[PDB]
Order: C-alpha cells, then structure tokens, then sequence
DNA sequence: TCTGACACGTGCCTGGAGACTAGGGAGTAATCCCCTTGGCGGTTAAAACGCGGGGGACAGCGCGTACGTGCGTTTAAGCGGTGCTAGAGCTGTCTACGACCAATTGAGCGGCCTCGCGACCGGGATTCTGAT
DNA sequence: ATCAGAATCCCGGTCGCGAGGCCGCTCAATTGGTCGTAGACAGCTCTAGCACCGCTTAAACGCACGTACGCGCTGTCCCCCGCGTTTTAACCGCCAAGGGGATTACTCCCTAGTCTCCAGGCACGTGTCAGA
C-alpha cells in the first residue's frame, strides 16, 4: 500500500514496472502506465516505451483513453472497449476509436 | 528565559492531549478542583482502551482482507473479546451488523 | 463563522499508525471511536466525582481515577489500564 | 401532511428478515403483529424523549443528537452519530 | 423440478443476512412510520436525516436482539418455531414489561 | 452533625395522614428515597444544562427532567405542582 | 420568612439550594430551581405516603412500616415504573402463586 | 395416618413466605461465607454488622428474584418443578451469562 | 483460614428461598447450581465494596460501602443509610 | 403483662435569611445560507397472492425416576454475659497544591485536491443440496 | 452415491466517490508568579468489632415410603415454506422554495459574593402507648 505504483489507466496498486513520461512540460505521476492497460488500449509494450528516448506517455500525444481525461475532454466514459475491437478486427482500441470518430 | 513549550501529554509520554482532558475534566464540573495526576492517568487509560480496540479490529478486518476498517470491524473486534464485550455490553454500534451464530438445534438432521 | 468542534480524531488516527502502520479507518468508524472515548471518558470521570464526594474531599486526584478505572473496568483490562496510567504518572512526576 | 396507517409498513418480508438476522429458523404467522406492537411501543418511547429534548431546545426540528441522549437515557447508548 | 426441502432457504437467509449489514426495513416507511409517531407528541416537527437514520438503528438492533432471546425462549420448549408466548416470555424477564 | 429529611417527612405524614405515625426503619427507607430522587432529577437537570451550553440551572431543566424521568400521569401532575409554586415565588 | 413559607411548601428550600451548589451540578442555580424542586420531592413523598397510609389502614396497623412501603409501591403502576429497580430493606415480596401451580 | 397429598405444603410455605418478610438465611453461616469470600480481597478485614446485614438482604432479594424468573421458565417449558437449565436461561436472558 | 462455608447454604434454606419465590417443586440439581450462583454474585458485590473501603483507607466494612457497591450493579438498596 | 420504640421538650448552635453590589450570562434584532421540505418521471426490485405438501406442533399413553412428607436423632444457630483492644472519628497546625491571571505560541480545525480502495459486471469453476 | 439443477465464489476487466495528507489561520494550551486553603500528619478518645464460655432447643439431617410427574413414543392434522406470477410502490436523479439553525452585537438584570444577625433542625433526655 505504501510501496506499489499506480497504473494512470487502471488506476490500481499492484507490483509491476510502468512507463515514464520523457516530456520536459509533463507534471505529475500521469506518464506511469502499466503494461497490461497500454498493451491492451494502444498495441504498445513496457520494453519499446522504455527503450524510446522520445517516447511520451498517452496523455502527453493526447491519445490517453482513460476516464479521466475521458471526462476532462467533456466526453462520456469508455468502460471495456477491448472485445468489441476484437470483433471488430481491431488490434487495439485506439485504432478502433479512430475509425469510430471516422465513420 | 522560558525555554521551549512542550505539551503536558510530552512530558507523559502519550497521545491523547493531557490538557484538552483537563479543560473537559475542568469545565466538565465534576469537581471543584482537581490534581495534576488525573489527567494524566484518564488520557492514558483512554489511550490503552482505544489501542486493544483497534488492535482487534485491525485483525478483523485483514481476515477480511480489507485496508480499511469500517463499522462491522469493530463489532467482530468487540463481541469476541469476553472483556471488551463485558465492557460495552449496553452499546449498539450503527452498521455493525451481528456475529453469525445458529443454534445447533436448528442444523439439518443426518 | 466556521463552528469548529473538538475530535479525538486527531489521536484515534494517530495511535492507530502506532498499532496498524498499513491499515485504515472509514469516517463512518472515526465516528464511533470518538464516541467511544467520549462515553469511556464520561464513565471514569463521574465515577471519579462521586468517589471523591463520598469522602468529603474537593479535588479529583489520581487514586480517584484509578478506583474509578478498577470499579468499571472488568478482568484483566482494569488490571491493565491501571498499569498503564500508573506509569504516565510516574513519567510525570520525572517531567 | 399528516399520516395515518403507516405501521403496515413494516412489512411481513422486513420482519422475516430481521427475525433471520436473529438466527430463528421458523416463524409462526401470529409473531408479525406483536413484533410490530412492540417495535412501536420501543418507537413511542424513544420518540417522545428525543421530542421533550427538542422542545427544550427551543427547537423546532429534531437532531441525531436528541435521539441519541434519548436512547443513552434508556440504558441503550448507541455509537455512530454522536 | 429442483425444489429445496423446506428450512434450507431458511438456513441460507440466516447465513447471507447475519453475514450482512445493510438495514433491513425500507427507509420511506420507516420514515412514515416516524413521522406519525412524533406527530402526536409535537406538531410541525422536522427531522434532521441523521435523527431518522439513528433511530431505525436502534430499533433494528433492539428487534434483533429481542429476536435472539425469543429464539433461545422457542429452544428452549422443545420447538422450532418462535411463538407470542416466547416473545412474551423474553419481554417480562428482561424487564420490558 | 448529621442531617436528613426527618422533619420535612414527617411534616407532609402528618398533612396527609392526621392520625399515622411513621417507624425509624421505615423512615430511614423515606430519607434514602428521597435522596435518590434528588440526586436522580438535579443529575438529569445537570445533563440538560450541559447539552444546551448553559452555564445556569434553572426551572425549565427541573421541569424538563422531571418530565424525562416520572412517567406518565406522575409527570403532568408532578409539573402542575411544581410551577404553582414558583408562581407564588413571584407573589411573594 | 424562611423560602419554605413564600412557595408555601413543607419540604425545605434553601436546604436543596445549598445541596444543589454543593453538589457541583452546575456553576449557577437559578432562583426558581429549588423551589420547583422541592415542590416535585413534596408531591412524590406525599404520593408515596398516602399509598403507604392507605396501606396501614387496610393493615389495621398504626405505625408504617416498610412492608407498607412495599405494598404501595409495588401496587401502584406508576411509582413501581419509578421505582423498578430499587430493594427494600425488609420490604417482602407481593404475595403471588401462578395458575397452573393451583390444583 | 393423617398425609397431606404432595404440593399441599408446597403452597402452604408459598403463601407463608410470601406473607412474612424476614431473612430466610441462618445469621451466622452467612456471615461465615461473607468473611472467606472477603478473605480472598483483602487480609484482616472487618466488617461492621450492619454490612453483613445489608448483605444478606441483597442477596435473599436477589435469589428470590431470580427464583421468580425461574419459575416463568419452567412454567414455559409445560413443567412444575425447576431444573438448573431454567435458571440458566433466566440468567442468559437477564444478562447475566 | 474458614472454607467449605458455602455449604452451611443449607437445602432447607434455598427451599425456603425458592418458596418465598414462588416454586412449588424442586429438582435436585438446583441446589448446587442455586449456591454456584450466590457465591458469584456476592463476590461481585464484596469486590466493590472492598474497593471502596480500601479507597478511603480503612480496615472496616461499613455498611455504607456495601449500600454503593450494590448501587454500581443498579441494585440501588433502600433502608441501610443510602 | 410487659417489652421497651416512638412522641415530644428544650438548649444550642450553625446554617439560613436580609441588604447591597458588580459583573457576566443570557434574551433579543438581524441577517444568512443550508438543508429540510416538497413535485416528477421511470424502472426495476421487491412486496403480495396462490398453491402444493412436507416437517413440525400438539395431544395421548405408559413406565419408571425422583421428589415431597413424615419421624426420630443430633447439633450448632441463637442468646446472654465479659473483658479487650483495633481503629474509626475528631481536632489542631501548617505546608504543599491547585486556582486565577497576563503573554504567547503552536497544535488542531477548515478547506482542497488527488490518490488509492472499495465497488459494478462477465464468463468459469466450486461448492451445495436432492433423488436416485 | 453420482449426477445434475442451483446457488455462489473468483478472478479478470473498469469507475468513482471518499480518505489521506497538506497549507493557512486562530484559539487555546503552556509559562510564570502569587496566594489562599484543602488535605496531610500527629495525638487523644471513645466505640464497637471480636474472641471466649455456657446452655437450651429449634432447625437441619438421615432414612422410609409412596406416587406425582418428567420423558420417550406414536399418531395426526395443518400451517408455514419454497417457488412461480404479477404488480406496485421504493429508489434514484433532478429541480424548487424557504424555514429555521447558527452567529454576531448589544445590554439588562440575575445571581455569586460579603457581612451581619438570628431562628430552624439536632441531640440529649425522658414518658405515654403500640403490639409482639
Ligand atoms: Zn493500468
Ligand atoms: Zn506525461
Ligand atoms: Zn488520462
């Protein structure tokens, strides 16, 4: 409770490495992501994202899907998006989204 | 000089305040007076009391699994205890809910 | 124009880190500790006073308090708690 | 405003279910209606306590804290809302 | 069909609701039923939340309690079921006239 | 030395039984009564006056405890008897 | 001229003003409280006392006793509810014998 | 010879104890049990007579008390005479278990 | 020393006790359970009233002590000074 | 008849009463906002009915245990004396202790805001009974 | 006894409101000094627990005997439980008013507090009468 880091997406305590965000402006613990969240929302994984020097946390490119900033964006919630995808064909939501917001 | 305050519940080694106890006891109007040893030793022994209660709950919740101690907590740390129980034996605890016990005269038969 | 109230909140949060360092307490069970020492401290003092009116004395002292903690505290509590506050004292008297 | 018939309220289920947080395993159709008188017999006594103690108060509304002086009069100190 | 022998629903209410603790009467007519009674003793009356949410607290754990003393009162006659008579019995020993 | 309610109680024997005596036992129950129900009424008046951050006792907490402890029919008399008396206080 | 005479009771009244001071009941009693008090502790021993008289009278008995005491007490709902909680030194039982223990 | 049928003096001492209002206890036993109870307290001690005597009323009040709720307990259970498991379950339901 | 006291609790005592209750028979297993039950409550009782004697540093039992231990058990005894 | 427990009589203080005072507790106007009172529409879960039948309350009967009643034996509770002394009351002195009071300073209370916990569903075991 | 309806954890997905902390004041706890008296300690006295000795003699105590009643066994209706169907009012989310709990600013008069004097209960002491 005092030692676990929290996911931004999932907003859970669990033992587990997360992501940094590499943005000078970026503030705040919302550069973490666990690697069950990113992997399942975006197709990315914590090797790369740690790997990238330029890799910037899903809110810092503005593609954060979380129901926060869902909300902040003055849109409604996600809630669990992943199988709909799926049948759909869509590897991750976020492609999925996008083609949402096309159609 | 009058070298630096420090809070009478320091001097007593607690954490129950020393003086807030003596301005109740004070303006409480059970005496006309009263001594500079007994609020020392009532904030103690409502520290103690307050320390076996939460000692029990504390288990009773983490044999709940749970990082947060709510009502119920307390009524399972209370009514197990013969002495605690004893103590609040006249006491209804909102949210706590009851023990479960079944006679056994009503289990199934065979 | 704030109507600020007294709470042992302060204390029953803080004696509980030195009891149970990784575990909380709900505001709906912060409300039920405070009662708690408010009724436990209510108890002790009134019988406190009436054992020091049925004497003739005028001040409450630390053997009232204790006759007190030993005539309603059952078992091995009244036998506990006096050990406590007993040594409080003591450490008093050190300053 | 006013009320009438409200004691039916307390209903046949609710009864059922506070007699099984009690642990009693059968009912008898005839314990419904006393658990009703007694519970308002409890309610009558209780209430007008916490009433006096509002009225004086000077107040015209009741506070959780007159009920619980109400009940701690009673021998029935309750925790939680003090 | 499936059909449970009588008493193993029973049985398996007393275990779900002496696990919980919500309150078991519905809150608007217990709220009623308050607003009726202290009408009598006062008239125009308001109630703060907090007073009717303590009170239906209290007479939960009282009819519960009275619930397990009838319970032992019922065992104690050789039967299952609680009568009046244990009630009743229960109510003069306590003292509850 | 010591006191007691003696005198008074007997007094009101006396108003209210003209030829009944009262037993030293049996007066000693009276002065025991008489002291819980003081000790009981000027408590609970304590109490009110506590609750209501009020530094004085006055008739209104007596006349509320007593309405909180006598029950019943002994209550609304006990208030009727209690009031006449301060209104005469007034008379003087 | 005593404060007896001008409430015009016989129970004392600045005898209960001197014990309610003593008594640390409260840091002021107002001018009224003993009177009303005294007034309630007359009307109840004057209660208990008829009862008690009416009860030697029925006894055939000059001197109260607290067997007489008892009776009043324990006959009268009300000073019963007042008093249930309370043993009398000598005081008896009322005389009771359940019906299925008749013949 | 004369022989009254069982329970005939059964009620006989029920009315006659119930009439009289004496200790129903020997003085000197009691007061015997006063003193090794108290023993167990505190050392040499000593006790005025009207204590032992306020003692013993307490506690003949109490038993009979006790007995009377007793009695309500086997009369529940279809039964005349008293067993321990009566006074048990009076004990439990006063409180006092 | 003084022990086995609790016996001279006769039968015929707790016969009579029982009767002044209000019993008409008796099984034979009350008596030691009746005797069990006296000696807990008068040591509850003496407890109290030693307490009190000893805070006010005597080495004699009044009366008036027993008369507040018994009042802490709300068992409020009339007669002997109270 | 006789037992004394209770009914007054009378000194005698010693707590109560009368005058006067000053200071602080508490009515009273004067808002203010907040948190109690309503309407109002779905809707969903929860109360209400109905019905079959199974387990349980209730009465009866019979045999045997255990308790009440009585009688003769015993034995210690109760009563009355008689010294004896521990210790409970009471008083006097005077000292340590707590109240009252002016600075003054930090501990705790209110607002804030974000982080972690305690919830919801959604498929898969995992028990849990019932009849065979 | 094994298999199948049925209820229930269980562990993956999310989300959402509250609970730890954190900063700013402000109210009260702390320091220090002065002063009055409450309780502690030392003698003195008288009371009333406590220990013993005898002596009746009611009360406890063993045994005997009979029978009342507690207790297990059968029946036998019948009342409550479980489940399916229907329906209906609680619950939730909104808005909409305004009544009154709460908080200052007087300011007035009620009540400790002091002093002086005095008569109402208390204790010692009998004496007629309940009543054991
Ligand atoms: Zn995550
Ligand atoms: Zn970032
Ligand atoms: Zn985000």
């Amino acid at each position: 409770r005092s030692l676990g880091s929290t996911c931004h997406q999932c907003r859970q305590k669990t033992i587990d490495t997360k992501t940094n965000c590499r943005n000078p402006d970026c503030w705040g613990v919302r550069g973490q992501f666990c690697g069950p969240c990113l992997r399942n929302r975006y197709g990315e994984e914590v090797r790369d994202a740690l790997l990238d020097p330029n890799w910037h946390c899903p809110p810092c490119r503005g593609i954060c899907n979380c129901s926060f900033c869902r909300q902040r964006d003055g849109r409604s919630a996600t809630g669990v998006l992943v199988y709909l995808a799926k049948y759909h064909g869509f590897g991750n939501v976020h492609a999925y989204l996008k083609s949402l917001k096309q159609e | 000089a009058r070298a630096k305050a420090k809070t009478r519940s320091s001097r007593a080694g607690l954490q129950f305040p020393v003086g807030r106890v003596h301005r109740l006891l004070r303006k409480g109007n059970y005496s006309e007076r009263v001594g500079a040893g007994a609020p020392v030793y009532l904030a103690a022994v409502l520290e103690y009391l307050t320390a076996e209660i939460l000692e029990l709950a504390g288990n009773a919740a983490r044999d709940n699994k749970k990082t947060r101690i709510i009502p119920r907590h307390l009524q399972l740390a209370i009514r197990n205890d013969e002495e605690l129980n004893k103590l609040l034996g006249r006491v209804t605890i909102a949210q706590g809910g009851v023990l479960p016990n079944i006679q056994a005269v009503l289990l199934p038969k065979k | 124009k704030r109507s600020r109230k007294e709470s042992y909140s302060v204390y029953v949060y803080k004696v509980l880190k030195q009891v149970h360092p990784d575990t909380g307490i709900s505001s709906k069970a912060m409300g039920i500790m405070n009662s708690f020492v408010n009724d436990i401290f209510e108890r002790i003092a009134g019988e406190a006073s009436r054992l020091a009116h049925y004497n003739k004395r005028s001040t409450i002292t630390s053997r009232e308090i204790q006759t007190a903690v030993r005539l309603l505290l059952p078992g091995e509590l009244a036998k506990h708690a006096v050990s406590e506050g007993t040594k409080a004292v003591t450490k008093y008297t050190s300053a | 405003k006013v009320l009438r018939d409200n004691i039916q309220g307390i209903t046949k289920p609710a009864i059922r279910r506070l007699a099984r947080r009690g642990g009693v395993k059968r009912i008898s159709g005839l314990i419904y209606e006393e658990t009703r008188g007694v519970l308002k017999v409890f309610l009558e006594n209780v209430i007008r306590d916490a009433v006096t103690y509002t009225e004086h108060a000077k107040r015209k509304t009741v506070t959780a804290m007159d009920v619980v002086y109400a009940l701690k009069r009673q021998g029935r100190t309750l925790y939680g809302f003090g | 069909p499936h059909r449970y022998r009588p008493g193993t629903v029973a049985l398996r209410e007393i275990r779900r609701y002496q696990k919980s603790t919500e309150l078991l009467i519905r809150k608007l007519p217990f709220q009623r039923l308050v607003r009726e009674i202290a009408q009598d003793f006062k008239t125009d009356l308001r109630f703060q939340s907090s007073a009717v949410m303590a009170l239906q607290e209290a007479c939960e754990a009282y009819l519960v309690g009275l619930f397990e003393d009838t319970n032992l009162c019922a065992i104690h006659a050789k039967r299952v079921t609680i009568m009046p008579k244990d009630i009743q019995l229960a109510r003069r020993i306590r003292g509850e006239r």
